[PDB]
């Protein structure tokens, strides 16, 4: 089991610290809903390498980081826009879930940090 | 039971049997039950970083094509009319190479009821991958899976799931690592969702705790000796420099040969171990030992020496034990 | 494999006609396996290594290309100045002696260059050929066989076990014009060699099976063992 | 903890389809009417990996009778799993087991039987092998029972012992006379603390070399065994000879 | 050839000692027997020991362990009840079996002590 | 028109006798042969055989499968292969060898309007090498792959190289670690019998093995063991520890570094010149010892 | 000098020979099909095994 | 034969130093301390120093 929880809420740097069976949930995620709108992805990071894949929208904007030591993971802001107003989650996935984009492949979720800027 | 009557009900079951189409083609999903009974797992290797799994695998459908009335018993079919009709795709995720066995024909079970009901077995061995954390290694804790899914349809065409729920895989008390003990076993069931669709999934967990006996009668207990050994070099008189040099020339070769035929059989993991903590102080250890000696000898001549031997007599053990004791609690 | 069929006849100017693989698999072939083969294999590439010619009086040769591992017990016992004849047998697996019987060709086994063999441990000395009958529980079966005489060459062993167990029995010697006073040097001398003649007997017995009995360097090394073992107690 | 064994396995059943008159020899027919055939799904229960030999055709035999008997034989090397105890090892004994059985169908639809009584299977005195020497064999025939149904079993079982002669002149014999010259420094005067502490640390150096070599062709079994402890007794003599002088 | 003696017969513990070959019989297991109906399986203990089974009507009311070296199986029996009063036996399984739930797969039985609440 | 080829190609094969080959009363065919080297990727001396990776082409002419009208050549699936004659060639001198087989069977089929056919395949062979390891590490292997026809004498085929000395390509492709490809030859001979002459084709390649990586392995440290026994003669006459130590250590590391060679060879008859070093600095090494005893 | 890939490999093409009239959805086709199929002859350059 | 289409996946891996660092590294540098450990040794200890 792992716990997750999401803080450090225009060059906002969010950090999402997990805690438990790191190992069995290696690949790492940050998903974002505006208000009343769907659950999209921002970003993921690997395990170890910290190999990032990212959606269109927010390529060379935002950056996802890793940190392997403190068990953290560093989403940093870059380039607001008005649109990037919504509440930030980071999400873990197993080994074998499949699909970076979806949520429902994704276990265990953060409550969430408010954006307004 | 004429046998006449037999072989034209299973023409007729066949002879407009399309294996292209998978039963209500266009209708609803469908269900099929999966259970497992475990013959053995052959090995576990951390340098290739899988198991080697022997089962039965047992796959149970419904076809109302294959539905007959008349003969009121289950047909046990020969092996290869599994050729002509329509199976699932069923596949293992996370396999490496796996086969099913042949001889000495193919081990494969089709069983036929009335209602049109199959019931599909087969008997496989499958190496499975099986990512390992060595952090805390040899007492370390690891959790394997087999990851079972259907390779073309997606859950609008297929449906899995465990037949009995927990009590769909048996077989586990069978299995005889020497170096592992199953403590436990899980059944999930899920979808996961990929670009071309939804897909169903089962998973069978497994998770070893590996036996520490083996380590005990071969890392630990030569260190320890070999510390020992280093440590009787401090009862010897000090002129002895021959005798009291070669004893710490002899330990740390000793400690360098033992971290050599450690580190040669296991992967090239970046990070350290708790073999490794372990090793690196009793290796300092032996090495404060040697400096003890070199020490006492710039001291004496060629720069009190009994004061500080009795000193590192009654200090040595007493700090290899507080630095065991401190280790053990630490990794148990 | 040469046989006649008489189903096979066929009338024309034509003598001799060449099957390709195809109807290899549609006329009857002998069902021959060679018995001691712990695993053969046939080639494939670029076509299947294999070649099926009939002739109009009914006579079909069918030929095939082999790679055969065939199991030889080995008495090694005067190791590494042993001899062995090692055999390769086979016969037909399904029809017995009243159904199939084989007979060796007239200059049955022929051998190319030796020069060009594999073999670079052992050297080939000669073969003869034999047949036989074999009874067993379906029936009695022509088993033919073909015995190659091996000699094993003593380079590799006298360059890395002879030589040395000699050299360190040298080495052991040298104390003996050391004074009585050296006794650390002397000590270690004698304490050195034995290791090595430890070692030396592991090296040398781990170029074999593990059987249960003496060889001759088993012996030789022994006997050195004795040797500087009575120079230490000395 | 696999033993590989090739075998003959031939297998008798009566087909009144097969059954035919007017011809007073039994037609032993090409190994391919195999395919044409109805078979028993025999199969090797403990089994790793098997196989069929195929060269120069496929090792298989098919024999018919006139009443009706089919008599069908396979040439099979089969590499099979037989767990050891290595408690007593070198001096143990092992029971190593093969197991035959339908995979499809129950005791309703086939049954087994050893052709022949006890002199079923042959050939086992002829065995020789180095390491081991095959003491007794037995044959059992059972019912096993699964949640599908009961199922029938052979089995065919070899104890063997292990000769006793390699590890004498490999383990033992050095391990002992390594002993008695590590005794050799008691006999050495008192004040040549060099060369008593030399041959002390070099004997201890020694029986770690040699309980290094062992336990590499041996599993990671996590209990101790017969040849352990005797490498930790002579081990503990030497370390004793050592604190002697100490 | 394996020898097995029970003994035993609040919570209740039996205690089932064996004695002979148990190598090759690495499962054991406990049967229970009242008047009137077959002995019936009430659960199951490996080589190893860290892998049990129990019958459905058993679930968390009877536990096994085994302590090995000693060579016994231990069956302690919590929160009895009066359809518990049944002789109970301990029987040995070989390698090859197949089936814990079904007594004919069992070779070796044990003396059948007698239980009642 | 794409119809008139659809039906163009049904009609050639239709009427075909795989049975036969091109020509079966008249003269032999010809077949030329091309040979696009991929790779070397092993050469074992302990096996004593080199696995190599190439593109087999075969070039021949049958009229059964001549067409007109069209004016290009036609690339067809590589399945009709299995219906067309091809020749039997094999490779005398391999142990094990495939036709690789992802994603299909990787084979090629093209078809000319004179009717010349290419049947190309992609083949990794372990040919055996006979090894004279005399003079290694400073040795210079010649390994050769025999090409022979199974069933077919002079009088029925005939092979040649197509393009003559041009006729093997990708030599410069090879990249062997301990090795350098100094010449490759192409010959062809007809093995006469009292049977008949049957064709035979020979593609050899010199290797010459490298030598900096021995230089480091072996003849270094033998050396350096050779140093430290000379500084023996500096140690006291008085010392005998030091003096015995040392030289019995230099000559128990000679021992020990001349078990590690040979650790990945064949058990071979004869001395090599590693050997003649080696047994050299031992008996150096050795003198030292016995001028100090 | 190798490494060792698994691998998921789609490949997308067009046969209007396929093309039919309707069933209006996607043919999920059994494996077997295939052997029926025209298919491109891809093959990786740089594979041993 | 002519011009053929190629598609290429290339990786780019850089390799991990702990273990090189836990494994050639730090042994060398202890046992040069073994080496310089000789010079607070005494002389007419020839057996020891050697
Ligand atoms: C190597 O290790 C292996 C594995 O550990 C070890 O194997 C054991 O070997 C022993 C023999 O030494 C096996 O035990 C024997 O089993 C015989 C079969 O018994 C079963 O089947 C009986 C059915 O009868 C029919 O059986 C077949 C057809 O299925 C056939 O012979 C006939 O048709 C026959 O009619 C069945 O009755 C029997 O019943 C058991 O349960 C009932 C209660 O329900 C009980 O009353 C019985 O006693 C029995 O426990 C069983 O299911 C069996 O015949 C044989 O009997 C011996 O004893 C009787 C007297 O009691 C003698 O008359 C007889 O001649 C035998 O001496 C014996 O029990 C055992 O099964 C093996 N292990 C396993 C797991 O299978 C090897 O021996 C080891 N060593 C070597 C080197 O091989
Ligand atoms: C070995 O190591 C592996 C590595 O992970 C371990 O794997 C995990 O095991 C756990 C079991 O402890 C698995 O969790 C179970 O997952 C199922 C899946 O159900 C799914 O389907 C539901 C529809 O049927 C769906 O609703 C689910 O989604 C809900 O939950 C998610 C996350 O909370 C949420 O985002 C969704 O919106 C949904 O709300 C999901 O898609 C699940 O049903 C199980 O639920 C049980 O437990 C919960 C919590 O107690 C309880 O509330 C439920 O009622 C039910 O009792 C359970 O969560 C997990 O999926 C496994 N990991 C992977 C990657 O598959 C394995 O356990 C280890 N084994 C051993 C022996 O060590
Ligand atoms: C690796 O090792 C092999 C084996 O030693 C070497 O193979 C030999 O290579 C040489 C060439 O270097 C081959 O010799 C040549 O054979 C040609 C074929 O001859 C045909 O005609 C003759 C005459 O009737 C027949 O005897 C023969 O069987 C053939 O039918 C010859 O034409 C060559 O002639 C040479 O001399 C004439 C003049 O006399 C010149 O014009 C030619 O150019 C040429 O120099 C020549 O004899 C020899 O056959 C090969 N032997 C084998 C067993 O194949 C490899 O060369 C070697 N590889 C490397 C890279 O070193
Ligand atoms: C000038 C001096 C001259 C001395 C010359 C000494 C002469 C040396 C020959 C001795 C006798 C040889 C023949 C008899 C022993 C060898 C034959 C033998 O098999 O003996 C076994 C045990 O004993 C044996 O292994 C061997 C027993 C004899 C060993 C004698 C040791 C000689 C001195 C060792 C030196 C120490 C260093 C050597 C190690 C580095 C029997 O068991 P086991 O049921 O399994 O087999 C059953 C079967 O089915 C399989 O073998
Ligand atoms: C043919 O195959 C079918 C399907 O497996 C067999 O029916 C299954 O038979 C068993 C045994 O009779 C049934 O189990 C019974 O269930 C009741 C109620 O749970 C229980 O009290 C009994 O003790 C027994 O376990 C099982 O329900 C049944 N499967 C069904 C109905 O889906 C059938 O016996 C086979 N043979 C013939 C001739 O049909
Ligand atoms: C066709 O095959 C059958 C089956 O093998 C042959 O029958 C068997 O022939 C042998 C030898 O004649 C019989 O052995 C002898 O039987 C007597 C009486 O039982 C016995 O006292 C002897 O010790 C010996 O075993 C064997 O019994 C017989 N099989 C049966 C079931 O009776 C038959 O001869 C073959 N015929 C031809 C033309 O090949
Ligand atoms: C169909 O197949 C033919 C036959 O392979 C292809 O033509 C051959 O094509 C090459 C390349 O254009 C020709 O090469 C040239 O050769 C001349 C004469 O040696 C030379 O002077 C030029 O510099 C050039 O190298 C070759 O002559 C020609 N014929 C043969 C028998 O090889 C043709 O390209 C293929 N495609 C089509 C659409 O026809
Ligand atoms: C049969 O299979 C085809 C191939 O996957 C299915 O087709 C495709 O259908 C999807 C959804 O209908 C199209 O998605 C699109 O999404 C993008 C991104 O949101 C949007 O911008 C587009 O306007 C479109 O809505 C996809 O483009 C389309 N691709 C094709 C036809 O090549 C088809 O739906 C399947 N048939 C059935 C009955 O499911
Ligand atoms: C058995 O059924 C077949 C069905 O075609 C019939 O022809 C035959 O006469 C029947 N025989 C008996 C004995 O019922
Ligand atoms: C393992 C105990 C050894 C005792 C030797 C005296």
């Amino acid at each position: 089991q792992v716990q997750l929880v999401e803080s450090g809420g225009g060059s906002l740097r969010l950090s999402c610290a997990a805690s438990g069976h790191t190992f069995n949930y290696p690949i790492m995620g940050w998903f974002r809903q505006a208000p009343g709108k769907e659950r999209e992805f921002v970003g993921a990071i690997s395990w170890s390498g910290g190999s990032t894949s990212y959606a269109d929208s927010v390529k060379d904007r935002f950056t996802i980081s890793r940190d392997n030591a403190k068990n953290t993971v560093y989403l940093e802001m870059n380039n607001l826009k008005p649109e990037d107003t919504a509440v930030y989650y980071c999400a873990a996935k197993g080994r074998y879930s499949g699909g970076l984009y979806y949520p429902t492949n994704y276990d265990y979720w953060g409550q969430g940090t408010q954006v307004t800027v | 039971g004429n046998m006449s009557f037999v072989k034209e009900t299973v023409d007729k079951l066949l002879k407009g049997y399309d294996i292209r189409l998978r039963p209500d083609f266009g209708g609803p999903p469908v269900c099929v039950g999966m259970n497992i009974d475990i013959a053995s797992i052959d090995m576990v290797s951390e340098v290739n970083m899988d198991y080697t799994l022997t089962m039965y695998f047992q796959q149970y459908w419904r076809d109302k094509r294959l539905a007959y009335s008349g003969i009121p018993l289950n047909l046990t079919l020969d092996n290869r009319v599994a050729d002509q009709l329509w199976v699932p795709d069923t596949y293992f995720l996370n396999d490496k190479k796996s086969f099913v066995h042949g001889v000495t024909v193919k081990n494969r079970m089709i069983r036929l009821h009335p209602d049109g009901t199959v019931l599909y077995g087969l008997r496989i061995t499958t190496t499975a991958a099986c990512m390992m954390d060595l952090r805390r290694y040899p007492l370390d804790e690891q959790n394997c899976t087999l990851e079972i899914e259907s390779y073309g349809y997606t859950t609008d065409d297929i449906e899995f799931y465990w037949r009995g729920g927990d009590k769909a895989v048996t077989g586990v008390e069978r299995i005889e690592l020497p170096q592992f003990s199953i403590v436990e076993h899980r059944l999930v069931s899920r979808n996961v969702v990929f670009a071309t669709g939804a897909y169903p999934r089962l998973s069978l967990s497994f998770r070893l705790k590996r036996n520490i006996g083996y380590f005990i009668l071969q890392t630990y207990m030569p260190s320890i000796l070999i510390t020992i050994l280093s440590w009787v070099s401090f009862w010897i008189n000090y002129d002895a420099s021959a005798a009291r040099v070669a004893l710490g020339i002899t330990t740390v070769l000793t400690m360098t040969t033992i971290n050599t035929h450690l580190r040669e059989t296991l992967p090239k993991i970046p990070y350290v171990k708790a073999i490794d903590m372990y090793l690196m102080g009793c290796f300092v250890f032996v090495f404060l030992a040697l400096l003890e000696y070199a020490f006492v000898n710039y001291i004496f001549f060629g720069r009190d020496v009994n004061a500080i031997d009795r000193w590192s007599r009654i200090v040595f053990p007493f700090t290899f034990s507080l630095f065991n004791l401190v280790y053990w609690l630490y990794y148990v | 494999q040469t046989w006649y069929d008489r189903r096979l006849k066929f009338n024309s100017t034509i003598k001799v006609l060449r099957l390709n693989s195809n109807m290899v698999g549609k006329i009857w072939i002998p069902d021959t396996f060679f018995r001691n083969s712990k695993k053969a294999d046939a080639h494939w590439i670029t076509t299947p290594n294999r070649m099926l010619r009939i002739w109009n009086d009914g006579r079909v040769l069918y030929t095939l290309r082999l790679t055969i591992d065939a199991e030889c017990q080995l008495q090694l016992h005067n190791f590494p100045m042993d001899e062995h004849s090692c055999p390769l047998e086979f016969s037909s697996y399904g029809y017995p002696r009243e159904e199939i019987v084989y007979q060796w060709k007239r200059s049955s086994v022929e051998v190319g260059d030796t020069r060009s063999w594999r073999l670079y441990q052992f050297s080939f000395v000669g073969l003869r050929n034999t047949t036989e009958v074999v009874k067993t529980t379906s029936g009695d079966y022509v088993v033919m066989s073909v015995y190659f005489d091996l000699s094993r060459r003593m380079g590799y062993f006298t360059i890395q076990t002879y030589i040395p167990c000699t050299l360190i029995v040298v080495l052991s010697w040298v104390s003996f014009w050391i004074n009585k006073d050296a006794v650390p040097a002397r000590t270690s001398l004698g304490i050195t060699t034995v290791l090595t003649m430890t070692t030396l007997s592991t090296i040398a017995r781990k170029s074999l099976p593990k059987v249960s009995y003496v060889t001759a360097m088993d012996l030789f090394v022994s006997v050195c063992f004795i040797f500087v073992f009575s120079a230490l107690v000395e």
